[PDB]
RNA sequence: UAUGCGCAUAACGCCACAGAG
């Protein structure tokens, strides 16, 4: 596996700061298993999300379970199996900051991690025991899929 | 005596070094570098400045009348 | 009004150049500043300092 | 939130009586001649440099401080606050620069009466006689080694 | 008169054929630019270059 | 539009003449002189204001 | 802002409470008897211990730009720039421990970066700074209306 | 309807200090306060935004 | 009157004490920090009654290199000072072999006595100050930088570093208020530490002409 | 100096109006 994070989220609010970019909704979500909360910009033309939607959010370092080869080059012609075949909405972006709170006690149970998917931003905040695989300038894949319950 | 001015070639000195050397290559002065098909004497003078193969002496006059001599080989060129 | 002012200021301050000791001197050797601008620095290059 | 006196008119040693109520350490004035006769010439230099900044700052214009320090160091070179006009150019070394500025016949007449010498180092005097100007690419010479 | 142009670089100017066949430069003849100047002499004063 | 390579000269100063109907020269005036002194290009003023207006050769007694 | 001197320090810190003892005399010429006693002690009671008060009350050294030429002496920067680089060194030292993904930069090579950039930002000899100052007072004056 | 003068330097010295000193690439910052003065204008700052 | 002339005499004593310390004369810390109550304790109050006489406030400071060159500071009694008073002051100076004094007048001198004070030799260097221009020390102002007179060994290495003539160096007048404060002869070079805003401190040099 | 073919022709200022940026 190259999965950096995996959880089931639930949309608690949509655009709270009220900025309303066209084709983009900001989803303030909140987790089920962990203390995680999500802020996520999605494309709502190609993949619309309503209030109260429950979706499964996975963040991976690669799309291939047979060894994290980590190309970063995009062939549309590769019909080899991927992680993305089991998901509905897949992005790809760079982690541009991670931060938390510490006073001589490192990673003191809060660790934000800000990821930008080509301009569609994302923070994933929570306990730092789940936020280990993230570092700045790293490439990650967002992989979300609505759960039908 | 010890030369107490800047070890770097100023921007006004490389203009006049390239001007004088391109005027020399405008006459039939021998070219110290390999011409890779250039026909402009400025480009040849820039290759000679980059290869440290210009022999001209800059005489830096101080405002009392005194001077000190620097070759372009012993000045630090930048971009 | 803005042109004659600039003409007068140019015809006074034209001789002032930075010498090889870093002193801004007039054309007769008269020392106006011992370092240019009291620190010696160039205005286009102090922007990221 | 301090309180400030502001007088329309200038008498610098009159306010020295009231040193117990007024902060005379931070006295300021527009008149550069009053500051030059009360606090010296190196204070009048900073008054010049601050007054030009206050002129341009009404209009949101920021001229860099090094230009103002050079202009004030030139106008206070001789120990007095000198104008930049045809009466402050009488002090100049080069008769040709005085002629190319203003009243060329009067400076020509003075240079002829006094027998004035021009060393041809001014930028005006080098362009009258067709010689390369000393600033820029003319502060130095190039020598060819034999 | 000046007109805009985006499809030249920022360090460039667009010179017309009216001016380009009238403004000359005194290029001295060296053995390493005599083919270019020889083609330029054959073209003459009304054909660019 | 106008362009002047060489041509007629003023009969007093041997500098080019003014006008495009007489096929004359354009000025490189005082503020252009000032702004080119500010570049530090001194041979470019020497070009524009001595080699391309009036470079004459006088005879002096050196004594 | 306060004043310095050898005799000033010797009278200030040392012989103030000593002459605070009573003397019972008059002013000779504009001077207290305590000042006259401190002049007597300074003249006679010191011999090569006034070198201590001489060196402990010496003037601040000149700035580096007037002593060491900034074009040929590395790290000879301005005093304002040295204050700024020291403040940013103290403030940058916190972020390499706090903020994540440290960037293989040190304190001393950062100082060397800033000092070499300060040395390279100097005016080249030849620069007509008077034309630049003239055209920089004159050109904004076209954007200034009248009264 | 503006007009611009194009002076054409006739010596290698003038050319070499027009390439080095007075080039457009070196005039990026204004000497007044060191701020940029070359930059894109009207349509570009709308479509880039 | 009283309580105003005592304030004026206190301020123009404190200022000439700061002046004499800045010129390099031996002045104690208590004599610099003299409060107005300590001034009423040392010298009298009621100058109209005459417990402080201006004859009684004449000080004699001495210089820190050697006690051979000491300096008077005279506060003359008459408001308008003529040659008749400065002849008496020079007769006081010739007894104790004093080569320098400083007269603090309360209205200005006559121009004949001004030319008299200039007309004394190098044997008698007499200077004059108005009382009004001693109510505040001008060197404590925020715009006035620090002025340091240079020894002839420092002027030599100055003119040797820049390969410079004294004709080329900037000028400060000898009637300049800070040149009159520091008591600088013509021909001496004054080092000036400017509190710069672009740099921290800036050393410039001016010659007294 | 320009044009034309060494040759032939033409070799400008001052005011005042109007205009361009």
């Amino acid at each position: 596996a190259g999965i950096l994070f995996e959880d089931i989220f639930d949309v608690k609010d949509i655009d709270p700061e009220g900025k309303k970019f066209d084709r983009v909704s900001r989803l303030h979500c909140e987790s089920e298993s962990f203390k995680m909360d999500l802020i996520l910009d999605v494309n709502i033309q190609i993949y619309p999300v309503d209030l109260g939607d429950k979706f499964r959010l996975v963040i991976a370092s690669t799309l291939y379970e047979d060894g994290t080869l980590d190309d970063g080059e995009y062939n549309p012609t590769d019909d080899r199996p991927s992680r993305a075949d089991q998901f509905e909405y897949v992005m790809y972006g760079k982690v541009y900051r991670i931060e938390g709170d510490e006073t001589s006690t490192e990673a003191a149970t809060r660790l934000s991690a800000y990821v930008s998917y080509g301009g569609l931003l994302m923070r994933l905040q929570g306990d730092a025991n789940n936020l280990h695989g993230f570092e700045v300038d790293s490439r990650v894949y967002l992989l979300m899929k609505k759960l039908a319950f | 005596q010890k030369r107490i001015t800047t070890p770097y070639m100023t921007k006004y000195e490389r203009a006049r070094v390239l001007g004088t050397r391109a005027l020399q290559i405008a006459m039939c002065a021998p070219v110290m570098v390999e011409l890779e098909g250039e026909t402009d004497p400025l480009l040849i003078a820039m290759k000679e400045l980059k290869a440290r193969k210009i022999p001209i002496i800059i005489r830096r006059y101080l405002p009392d009348g005194s001077y000190e001599d620097w070759g372009v080989d012993e000045l630090i060129i930048t971009d | 009004r803005s042109g004659y002012l600039q003409r007068c200021i140019i015809k006074h301050l034209e001789g002032l150049v930075v010498q090889y000791d870093l002193t801004v001197r007039d054309s007769d050797g008269s020392v106006v500043q011992f370092l240019y601008g009291e620190d010696g620095l160039d205005i286009p290059k102090t922007q990221f300092l | 939130k301090e309180l400030v006196l502001n007088t329309e008119g200038i008498n610098l040693p009159e306010l020295f009586k009231y040193a117990e109520v007024l902060d005379l350490r931070r006295l300021y004035s527009n008149d550069i001649h009053a500051i030059a006769n009360t606090y010296g010439i190196e204070a009048a230099l900073r008054v010049i440099e601050k007054e030009i900044k206050d002129v341009f700052a009404v209009y949101g214009i920021a001229v860099d401080p090094r230009h103002l320090s050079l202009v004030a160091d030139y106008m206070c070179f001789e120990g007095v606050y000198k104008p930049l006009n045809r009466f402050g150019i009488r002090s100049n070394s080069s008769p040709l620069q005085q002629m190319t500025f203003e009243t060329s016949f009067q400076f020509l007449k003075q240079a002829t009466m006094l027998g004035s010498h021009d060393e041809l180092r001014s930028p005006s005097a080098c362009l009258v006689v067709g010689k390369v100007v000393r600033g820029g690419t003319g502060l130095f010479e190039l020598k060819q080694p034999l | 008169v000046i007109c805009p142009d985006m499809y030249i670089n920022t360090n460039e100017i667009g010179i017309p054929m009216v001016f380009a066949t009238k403004l000359t430069y005194p290029q001295p003849v060296t053995p390493w630019n005599v083919q270019e100047l020889r083609q330029a002499v054959i073209n003459g004063p009304n054909v660019h270059p | 539009f106008q362009v002047r390579t060489t041509g007629a000269r003023d009969r007093v100063t041997n500098q080019p003449i003014g006008g495009r109907n007489v096929q004359g020269g354009i000025r490189f005036g005082e503020m252009e002189r000032d702004a080119l002194l500010a570049h530090g290009t001194s041979f470019l003023l020497h070009d524009r204001l001595f080699n391309c207006s009036d470079r004459s050769v006088a005879h002096v007694c050196v004594k | 802002l306060l004043r310095r001197g050898a005799f000033l320090s010797y009278s200030q810190k040392i012989q103030e409470a000593v002459k605070a003892l009573k003397l019972e005399s008059e002013n000779r010429n504009g001077r207290s008897p305590g000042t006259q006693e401190m002049l007597r002690m300074w003249y006679e009671l010191d011999e090569e211990s006034r070198r201590k008060y001489q060196k402990k009350a010496a003037a601040c050294p000149d700035p580096s730009l007037s002593v060491w030429r900034p074009d040929i002496y590395f790290a000879s920067v301005s005093e304002t720039f040295e204050t700024k680089v020291d403040d940013y060194s103290q403030e940058w030292a916190a972020q390499t421990e706090k903020s994540y993904e440290k960037s293989e930069l040190s304190l001393d090579r950062l100082r060397t970066l800033l000092q070499l950039k300060w040395q390279r930002s100097l005016c080249e000899p030849g620069e007509a700074v008077g034309l630049l100052a003239a055209q920089s007072i004159g050109e904004p004056s076209t954007q200034m209306t009248l009264n | 309807g503006d007009e611009m003068n194009a002076h054409f330097p006739q010596s290698e010295l003038g050319r070499a200090e027009a390439y080095v000193l007075a080039c457009t690439d070196q005039q990026y910052l204004v000497p007044k306060d060191g701020q940029p003065l070359a930059g894109l204008i009207q349509d570009h700052m709308v479509s880039g935004a | 009157d009283d309580e105003e002339e005592t304030y004026r005499l206190w301020k123009i004593r404190k200022t000439i004490m700061q002046l004499c310390h800045d010129r390099g004369y031996l002045v104690t810390q208590d004599e610099l920090d003299q409060t107005l109550e300590e001034f009423k304790a040392q010298f009298g109050d009621k100058p109209s009654e005459g417990r402080p006489r201006r004859t009684d406030l004449t000080v004699l400071v001495a210089h820190n290199d050697d006690p051979t060159d000491q300096m008077f500071v005279f506060f003359p009694e008459e408001p308008k000072v003529g040659i008749k008073t400065i002849k008496v002051y020079c007769q006081r100076m010739q007894e104790e072999n004093i080569t320098r004094a400083l007269i603090v007048v309360q209205q200005g001198m006559t121009p004949s006595a001004k030319q008299s004070l200039v007309d004394m030799a190098p044997k008698y260097i007499l200077e004059q100050f108005l009382q009004q221009e001693l109510l505040i020390n001008i060197t404590e102002h925020e715009l006035v930088p620090e002025h340091v007179v240079m020894t002839k060994e420092e002027v030599t290495e100055l003119l040797a570093r820049y390969k410079l003539r004294e004709n080329q160096l900037p000028r400060i007048q000898a009637g300049d208020p800070v040149a009159r404060y520091f008591g600088i002869k013509r021909g001496q070079v004054v080092k000036i530490i400017r509190p710069s805003e672009t740099a921290g401190r800036y050393i410039t040099y001016r010659l007294v002409q």
